[PDB]
């Protein structure tokens, strides 16, 4: 019953978990139990999704986020992202759910029954936050694990069925990636890319060879780094740059997670490669483009020459130029001209949209896809009324892309706030004034007036 | 001491009339750039083609604006989220026509203001203070990020960022209401609770403290002279304040701990404004307010209007009129 | 006002025979229409082609006439352009193209009748609202 | 324009370097209380 | 001289869990009735006969859409007493005619009077200055100007705000579209008062919490404070240096700081109230004449001002017929202002 | 303190719960019945779902006279067959 009230610990109940900072056994318990919760929700949610799943409805009309993830990995789906076997979904769910019990068991055991601290029990599993060597060694272990995970994705792509490739010839299909991009110029080229329009930084990855190769580099880098940190201890400059404490390490991780959350938000909002539109619905840019395309097709069938039709502003009604000359769709969608997608690319030539291909080569499947995407634009109300804010009730729809992007923006934001909170606190605690100013030693009083 | 060390000591010096610091090293040049461009633009910038349809909007004073109608106009819809620095333009004339000043201003400002937050943390650490003032400032900062950066990213264009001007702000708000029904969004509602509440508690705290000032002055002098800067003793009786406000409501609704009181005063508007900011940021990805349009239906199936439907009519007026020449196709998808 | 049998009585064919639907049929029609059609036809308009709506007056002037059960059911089987000249199954959901519009796969004859009856009954209830677009919201 | 570009690039890099190296220069020890923070 | 009045006075001022006082005789029934009427109305009462709207839980509305709606425009500024010439004592008709609206508004008004009187009464009993009451003049001014004066300048109670969440949102949008209220400098002063108020609340709370003296050993700093302690709990000197160096200027007088906290939001609300009194007579800040002359003559001239007017014109045309049913506006589609395509 | 019994004392006493385990659900049921018997409709004059309109009509029964409003409503109600 050590350290479980305010008097002994110094912490109120509302900061109760701060009581765990130097109780490594119990902290191990809290962590394992929490991981337990993560895997639980994964399994349970997957099963829930599966029970509510109708294969003939697009996934994105069904409030699904986990099944799309599984499908993208190549399981259960076939050409065009049609579902051919729901059983892998079932397996992934069930296995996660069973595992959560093991994790919960370990978590609860270390949390209440097991050794409260580990340092006396095991020099190996025991640690002092201020032991830089130990901290970097644990860090090393975990880097090695992450590396193996990345390699697992690579293994799925190259040796175990492949991945779903929205860009595969003849509509989407699962494809084995035989030649992953290993050219470092490409890989790290993505990293040095601008985050602005038409560049899109790493969010711009648009083929699976690049994704796979990138994960090879990541896996190798991680394992190598893990060995590096296991074998070493932080250098002097590093030692002088950082705060070395539990709360400090937490704060660093918090900033990390925030950054990753914002990236995820943009990935799911813009990328249609690792988030295929077949599964997640069209992107916003995609649906806007799709509307332009839809009306170009309709109006052309009625006899319009779309290439020369002048709109009210004097810009082309259907087609105009981008600021660098490329032929693009007109109307407000002029902003979305950087969009690339498998249904549109056949109409593209060297100078952008090709008027001859527009006149002669538009297939019924493209018209269909444009109509579908245009009518599944990621617009919708909080109670899941699809469409613009002024639309009436009828369509129960909010896009997966919206759900994911919004959730992860909220989370990333609060995680940045958490970073500020804990980093500032860690600084103040390490210097010794996190509980307030010492009256007998108030620094400002020992400072000259500003005026 | 070497030159680098000397410089580092001056930068982090607690003796400078205004603290510089490392965040200040980024903050100063960036805010200066934003401010100078803003002022020059507000006065003298020629009209800008905000919506990319070759229909330039006049924002500056010299071109027919007053203080209320003037603005630095958002960059062209043809630019979208593309990066448009001066050196990406063929001439300053192009750059101006296309709304380049807006980009220069907001990127410099957001950078600078982030470093402002940082600088708040930094000076608190030099002075041996507790570190969380910057966390309070993270709420107005996140809000600025919402309307100048996040919302454009979601909508695909800086042309939909908030314009830098008074009537421009109003425009942004009205169109926002049309497209997202923000009034019906619970985050905006919490925002309103945050600021209405913050105002209430501001007045409340102020009036209670003021009404419990210990008499230290005569009637011919300002009561303010009864407090002396640096004095060790408190200047008001928190027990009298407590006794009064306790009786106004009931005892257990009033604070008697000044620290809890002040924490509450900090927490309410900050949390509220955080929600307000998250609203704009999540409506940036088109997860909009509640839609109860035609939610009430009679036995036969007639639509029975509620206040939500009236709201919808007003929203429709906004939608159909906004950017009257920019849409060729029937749905306004961004 | 109630959902009476008079309301639920609609033209079955061009000859002027009527069928009377049940409240259950009508509601099933509304649900199925929301499932299969509303993404384009919410409120009786057409999002990907606003020129053609689901107003009875419009369906009556289609070729062949679509302002009756048989017409609508046939349309859901084998859709044509408004003049009857072209078959548009390749770009419009129908039983003929349930391979490329998978949502049509689990629709039965009973279902087509229900959807049809819904499309015919709604305007008798909502008036101008049906097919009217945002002006009547 | 190219001249302007290079100028801005140089300027930004200068200030960023000041920032990074500044925070690398024993910053935790720049507080009024405890200084042995390594 | 211990007569009945003084004995009654004794009882009214007993130190009980809920203080009563003389003011409570006004305050308690009226506040109870105003709250009572609102919960009753939003639960059970329609607005079909006054607005053509469902507005109660009973009808299928939720918490956001329920309301006690204003009476029909044809009632004018009728007090709408239950025993009045309109309802004629009939409770049900009285509910159908909008009687609960004037009921709530009037009892609410006297209730607010009672609450302020209560502030004076308790301040006087305890021996504090009456600045809380004074500060409360601002909510009273807002309420009186918006719920009483504004409709009294207009045609009838109909155009007052209705008591409900969405109804109030409608009120906001109506004010933009018909009054161009965002353009009004008195509203702008209100906004700066309110935002400035929230700002002061946050900055003061944060400053105090981050300049605390370590008055205890715990990591929870709340415990280290005693209400009867003589010492300040946070350093005003450190706070002052912080803000002087961050922002250039800082407070140095605590009394001035708290007075300023009273002054800023109270003055803001008072300013906004004056503007609404103008809107009662349609005395708006609608236009800038110079702008209209230039724009009339010069079709290339465009500002955010002219853009916002276009939005207002849309709001009016599209919401008027449903929002003002008694006018019988019939606007054929062809007259509705619309941009291209939309 | 001001004399009354502290709430914690009261709401954790068996007697409080003996009284209120009856009085509370009893009130809940009376409120339920008030709606379920349709009495609420008649008391407040709120339309049941089939009484907003006549079967064929689509005009709102708006009150348009101040001193005849009661009779107007009574007429609108008569016209609902
Ligand atoms: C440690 C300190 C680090 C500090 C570093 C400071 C340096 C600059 C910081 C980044 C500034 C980013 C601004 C631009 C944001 C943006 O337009 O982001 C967009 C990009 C994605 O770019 C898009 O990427 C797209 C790529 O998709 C392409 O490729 C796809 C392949 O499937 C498809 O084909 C698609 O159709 C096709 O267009 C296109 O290029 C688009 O044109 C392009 O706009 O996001 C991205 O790069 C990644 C996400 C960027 C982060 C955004 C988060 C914002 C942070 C808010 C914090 C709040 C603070 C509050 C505190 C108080
Ligand atoms: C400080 C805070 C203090 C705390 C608040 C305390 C709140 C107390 C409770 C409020 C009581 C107010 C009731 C107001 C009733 C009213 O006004 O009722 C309105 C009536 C007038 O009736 C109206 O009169 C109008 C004009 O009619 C006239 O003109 C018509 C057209 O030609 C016809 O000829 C018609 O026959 C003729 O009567 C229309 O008829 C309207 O439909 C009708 O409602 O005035 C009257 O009863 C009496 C009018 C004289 C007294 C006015 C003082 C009260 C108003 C002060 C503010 C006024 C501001 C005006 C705008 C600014
Ligand atoms: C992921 C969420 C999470 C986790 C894993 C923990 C974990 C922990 N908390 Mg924290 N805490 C949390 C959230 C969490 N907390 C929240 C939200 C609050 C705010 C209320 C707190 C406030 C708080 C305080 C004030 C304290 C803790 C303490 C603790 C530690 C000991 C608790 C104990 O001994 O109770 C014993 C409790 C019981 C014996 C009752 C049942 C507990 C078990 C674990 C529930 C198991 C149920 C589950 C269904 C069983 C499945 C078994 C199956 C696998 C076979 C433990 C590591 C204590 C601590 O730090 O100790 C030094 C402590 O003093 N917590
Ligand atoms: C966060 C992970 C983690 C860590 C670092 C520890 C660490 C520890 N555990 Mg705990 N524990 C955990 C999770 C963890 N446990 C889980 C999930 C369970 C439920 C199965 C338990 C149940 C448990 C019990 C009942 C006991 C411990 C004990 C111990 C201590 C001795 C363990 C040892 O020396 O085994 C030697 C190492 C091995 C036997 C290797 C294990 C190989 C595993 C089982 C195969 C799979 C590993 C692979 C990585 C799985 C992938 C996992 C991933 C997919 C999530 C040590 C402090 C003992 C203790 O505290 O003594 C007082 C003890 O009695 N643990
Ligand atoms: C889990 C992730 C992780 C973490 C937390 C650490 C943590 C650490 N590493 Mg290790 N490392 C890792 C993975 C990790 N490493 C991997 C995978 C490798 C193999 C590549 C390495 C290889 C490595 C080496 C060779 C060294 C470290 C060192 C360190 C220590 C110094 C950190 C530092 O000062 O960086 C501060 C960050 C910088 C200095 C970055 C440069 C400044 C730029 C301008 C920042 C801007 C970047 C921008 C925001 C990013 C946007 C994208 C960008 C690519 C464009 C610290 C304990 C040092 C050490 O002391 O080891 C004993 C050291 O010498 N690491
Ligand atoms: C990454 C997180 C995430 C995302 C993107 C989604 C997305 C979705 N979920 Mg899933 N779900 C999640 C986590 C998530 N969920 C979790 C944690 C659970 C366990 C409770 C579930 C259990 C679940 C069920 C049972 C169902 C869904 C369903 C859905 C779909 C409809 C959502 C909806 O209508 O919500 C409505 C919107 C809300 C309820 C808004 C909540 C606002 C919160 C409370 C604000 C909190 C803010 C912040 C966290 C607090 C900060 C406090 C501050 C002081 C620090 C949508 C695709 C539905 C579906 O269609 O399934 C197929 C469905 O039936 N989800
Ligand atoms: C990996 C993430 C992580 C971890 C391990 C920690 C760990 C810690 N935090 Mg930190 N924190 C984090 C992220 C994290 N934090 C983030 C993202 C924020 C920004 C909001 C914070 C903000 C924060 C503050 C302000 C404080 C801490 C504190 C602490 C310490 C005590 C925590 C505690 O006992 O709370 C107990 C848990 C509760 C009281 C429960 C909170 C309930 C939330 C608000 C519910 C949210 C609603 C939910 C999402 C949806 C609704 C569900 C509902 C309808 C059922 C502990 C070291 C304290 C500290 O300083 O310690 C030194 C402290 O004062 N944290
Ligand atoms: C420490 C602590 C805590 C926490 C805890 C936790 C977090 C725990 C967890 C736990 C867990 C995490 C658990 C889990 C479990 C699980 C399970 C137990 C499962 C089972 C499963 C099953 C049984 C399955 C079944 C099935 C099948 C197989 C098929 C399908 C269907 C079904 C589903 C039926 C708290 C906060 C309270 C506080 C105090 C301390
Ligand atoms: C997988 C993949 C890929 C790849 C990727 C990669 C390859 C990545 C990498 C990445 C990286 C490589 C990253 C990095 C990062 C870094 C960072 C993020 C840093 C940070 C830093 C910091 C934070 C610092 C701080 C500080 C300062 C500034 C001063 C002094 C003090 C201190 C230290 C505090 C690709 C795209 C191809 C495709 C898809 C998939
Ligand atoms: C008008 C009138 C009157 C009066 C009446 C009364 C006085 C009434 C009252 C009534 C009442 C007095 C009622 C109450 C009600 C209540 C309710 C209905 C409540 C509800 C609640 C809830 C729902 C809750 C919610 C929540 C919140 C808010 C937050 C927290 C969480 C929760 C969720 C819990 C007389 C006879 C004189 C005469 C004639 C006229
Ligand atoms: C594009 C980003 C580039 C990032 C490169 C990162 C490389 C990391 C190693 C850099 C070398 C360390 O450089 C770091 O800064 C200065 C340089 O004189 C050193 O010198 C410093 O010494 C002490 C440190 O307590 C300071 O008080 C003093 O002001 C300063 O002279 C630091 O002791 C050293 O830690
Ligand atoms: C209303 C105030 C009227 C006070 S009335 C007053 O009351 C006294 C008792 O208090 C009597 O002794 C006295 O005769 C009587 O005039
Ligand atoms: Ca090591
Ligand atoms: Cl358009
Ligand atoms: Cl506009
Ligand atoms: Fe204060």
């Amino acid at each position: 019953a050590t350290n479980r009230d305010q008097e002994s610990s110094g912490f109120a109940w509302w900061a109760g978990n701060a009581r765990l900072i130097n109780l490594s056994g119990k902290l191990l318990g809290a962590h394992v139990a929490h991981a337990g919760l993560i895997v639980f929700w994964a399994g349970a949610m997957t099963l829930f999704e599966l029970a509510h799943f109708i294969p003939e409805k697009p996934m994105y009309e069904q409030g699904l986020i986990l099944i799309p993830h599984i499908a993208t990995l190549g399981w259960g789906v076939g050409p065009g992202g049609e579902v051919v076997d729901t059983f892998p979904f079932f397996v992934v769910g069930v296995v996660h759910l069973i595992s959560s019990a093991v994790l919960g068991f370990g978590g609860v055991y270390h949390a209440i029954r097991g050794p409260e601290t580990l340092e006396e029990y095991s020099s190996f599993f025991g640690y002092d936050w201020k032991d830089k060597n130990k901290m970097t060694t644990i860090l090393g272990f975990h880097l090695i694990v992450l590396g193996i995970g990345a390699l697992l994705l690579v293994a799925k792509a190259m040796f175990f069925g492949g991945l779903y490739d929205t860009w595969a010839p003849g509509g989407g299909d699962v494809r084995v990636i035989t030649n992953p991009t290993l050219d470092p110029r490409v890989i790290f080229g993505y990293l040095l890319k601008s985050p602005f329009g038409g560049e899109g930084w790493i969010v711009s990855v648009n083929n699976l060879e690049d994704v796979v190769g990138g994960h090879i580099w990541i896996g190798l880098i991680c394992i190598a780094g893990g060995i590096w940190h296991i074998l070493t201890t932080p250098f002097g400059w590093a030692r002088r740059a950082f705060i070395w404490s539990g709360e400090a390490y937490l704060s660093y991780s918090l900033g990390a997670l925030s950054m990753m959350g914002f990236i995820a938000t943009c990935f799911v909002w813009f990328n249609n490669t690792v988030y295929p539109s077949e599964f997640y619905g069209p992107t916003g840019p995609e649906a806007s483009q799709a509307q332009a395309m839809t009306f170009l097709i309709r109006d052309q069938k009625l006899g319009a020459n779309v290439g020369s039709a002048q709109g009210p502003t004097g810009l082309g009604k259907y087609l105009m130029r981008s600021p660098t000359g490329e032929i693009i769709f007109g109307g407000e969608t002029m902003r979305f001209w950087d969009f690339r997608g498998p249904w549109l690319e056949p109409l593209r030539g060297p100078n952008g949209l090709d008027l001859n291909k527009i006149k002669n080569d538009i297939q019924p499947w493209q018209e269909r896809r444009a109509a579908e995407y245009m009518t599944h634009a990621p617009l919708g109300s909080l109670n899941s009324v699809g469409g613009v804010a002024t639309e009436i009730n009828s369509v129960n729809f909010v896009s997966p892309r919206s759900w994911l992007a919004t959730s992860h923006f909220v989370l990333a934001f609060f995680f940045l706030v958490g970073h500020l909170w804990h980093a500032g606190r860690a600084r103040a605690a390490a210097a010794g004034f996190e509980k307030g100013i010492d009256r007998e030693s108030e620094p400002v009083l020992s400072m000259p007036s500003l005026d | 001491a070497n030159l680098w060390e000397r410089f580092c000591n001056w930068v982090t010096s607690t003796d400078n009339r205004l603290y510089v610091g490392w965040f200040g090293v980024i903050m100063i040049p960036t805010l200066l750039a934003a401010t100078i461009c803003f002022v020059i633009a507000f006065i003298a910038a020629p009209p800008v083609d905000i919506d990319g349809i070759r229909e330039p909007v006049s924002g500056s004073l010299l071109y027919g604006n007053n203080i209320i109608t003037g603005a630095v106009v958002p960059s062209s819809n043809a630019i979208g989220l593309h990066f448009y620095p001066i050196w990406e333009a063929a001439s300053l004339d192009e750059w101006l026509y296309n709304g380049g000043p807006y980009q220069l201003i907001i990127f410099h400002f957001l950078l600078g203001a982030s470093c402002y937050m940082g600088r708040q943390w930094e000076l608190s650490y030099r002075l041996g203070m507790r570190p969380w003032i910057c966390v309070a400032y993270s709420a107005p900062l996140a809000s600025a990020f919402a309307v100048f950066l996040i919302y454009p990213i979601g909508q695909g264009s800086f042309s939909d960022g908030m314009p830098l001007g008074i009537s421009g702000t109003f425009n942004f708000m009205i169109v926002f209401q049309a497209e997202h029904n923000i009034l019906m969004h619970p985050f905006h509602q919490l925002g309103v609770a945050g600021v209405f509440g913050g105002a209430l508690f501001c007045a409340m705290h102020g009036s209670l403290v003021t009404s419990s000032l210990i008499r230290e002055t005569t009637e011919t002098e300002s009561a303010n002279y009864g407090y002396k800067f640096g004095q060790e003793e408190e200047t008001y009786n928190i027990v009298a304040a407590h006794g009064y406000f306790g009786r106004l409501i009931f005892q257990y609704a009033s604070f008697n701990n000044s620290r809890s009181l002040h924490f509450f005063l900090a927490a309410w508007p900050v949390v509220g404004v955080w929600f307000a900011a998250l609203g704009i940021s999540t409506m940036a990805f088109n997860l909009n307010g509640f839609n109860f349009n035609h939610s009430v239906i009679d036995a036969k199936g007639n639509v029975i209007n509620t206040w939500a439907d009236i709201i919808n009519r007003a929203n429709l007026g906004m939608e159909v009129m906004h950017e009257r020449n920019a849409h060729n196709f029937p749905l306004d998808l961004a | 006002a109630e959902l009476t049998p008079e309301v639920l009585t609609v033209p079955l064919n061009s000859e002027g025979k009527t069928i009377t639907l049940t409240e259950k049929q009508y509601l099933e029609g509304k649900r199925l229409f929301q499932y299969a059609c509303a993404s384009c036809h919410v409120g009786g308009i057409t999002k990907t082609n606003p020129s053609l709506d689901l107003r009875t007056e419009t369906l009556a002037l289609a070729t062949p006439p679509r302002d009756n059960i048989e017409g609508l059911v046939d349309y859901m089987k084998n859709p044509t352009t408004y003049d009857g000249e072209q078959e548009i199954a390749e770009v419009h959901p129908s039983l003929r193209s349930a391979d490329i519009f998978p949502k049509m796969r689990n629709l039965t004859e009973k279902d087509l009748v229900a959807i049809a009856g819904h499309i015919l009954v709604e305007p008798k209830i909502l008036g101008d609202k049906w097919g009217g677009g945002k002006v009547y919201y | 324009m190219e001249t302007l570009k290079i100028t801005v690039y140089i300027v930004v890099t200068f200030f960023v370097l000041l920032f990074v190296f500044g925070f690398l220069s024993g910053d935790p020890a720049r507080n009024p209380k405890r200084k042995d923070l390594e | 001289e211990r007569g009945w009045f003084d004995i009654l006075d004794d009882w009214l001022k007993r130190d009980r869990f809920v203080f009563v006082g003389w003011s409570g005789i006004l305050l308690f029934p009226c506040a109870y009735l105003a709250l009572g009427g609102w919960l009753t109305g939003t639960t059970f009462v329609t607005s079909w006969y006054t607005h053509g709207l469902a507005s109660s839980y009973l009808e299928g509305c939720n918490f956001l859409t329920v309301a006690v709606s204003t009476p029909a425009n044809s009632m004018g500024h009728s007090l709408l007493l239950l025993w009045g010439p309109e309802a004629q004592g009939d409770f049900t008709r009285w509910c159908q005619l909008g009687g609960l609206w004037t009921f709530i508004a009037l009892h609410g008004a006297f209730g607010l009077i009672g609450f302020m009187l209560r502030q004076f009464e308790i301040a006087r009993l305890v021996g504090v200055r009456p600045y809380n009451a004074i500060a409360f003049s601002a909510p009273i001014a807002v309420f009186v100007s918006v719920f009483l004066i504004y409709p009294l300048g207009q045609s009838s109670w109909f155009f007052a705000p209705s008591f409900g969440v969405a109804a109030i949102f409608r009120f906001l949008l109506f004010f933009q579209g018909f009054h161009n209220w965002t353009l009004n400098p008195f509203h702008m002063m209100g906004v700066a008062g309110v935002l400035g108020g929230a700002l002061l609340c946050a900055i003061h709370g944060a400053t105090v919490e981050n300049t605390l003296f370590q008055d205890g050993e715990g990591a929870s700093t709340f415990r280290a404070f005693n209400p009867t302690q003589a010492e300040e709990t946070y350093s005003m000197v450190t706070a002052n240096r912080f803000w002087s160096q961050i922002f250039g200027i800082a407070f140095s007088n605590k009394r001035w700081l708290h007075f300023f906290m009273l002054f800023v939001p109270v003055t803001g609300l008072w300013m906004s109230a004056i503007g609404v009194v103008g809107l009662a007579l349609n005395l708006r800040s609608y236009d800038f004449i110079s702008q209209e002359i230039r724009a009339a003559e010069d079709p290339e001239f465009e500002t955010f001002y002219t853009k916002n007017l276009l939005l207002n014109e849309g709001i009016r045309a599209w919401m008027a017929p449903q929002d003002q049913p008694h006018e019988n506006f019939v606007f054929p589609e062809e007259v509705l202002p619309r941009g291209n395509a939309l | 303190t001001t004399g009354e019994r502290p709430f914690s004392d009261i709401i954790t006493s068996v007697r409080y719960w003996v009284i209120h385990s009856i009085t509370i659900p009893a009130l809940f049921i009376a409120g339920w019945l008030f709606v379920s018997t349709g009495l609420a409709y008649d008391v407040f004059g709120t339309p049941r779902p089939d009484s907003y309109y006549a079967q064929e009509q689509r005009s709102i029964p708006l009150v348009t006279d101040r001193f005849e409003a009661k009779q107007q409503v009574e007429t609108f109600l008569e016209q609902l067959k």
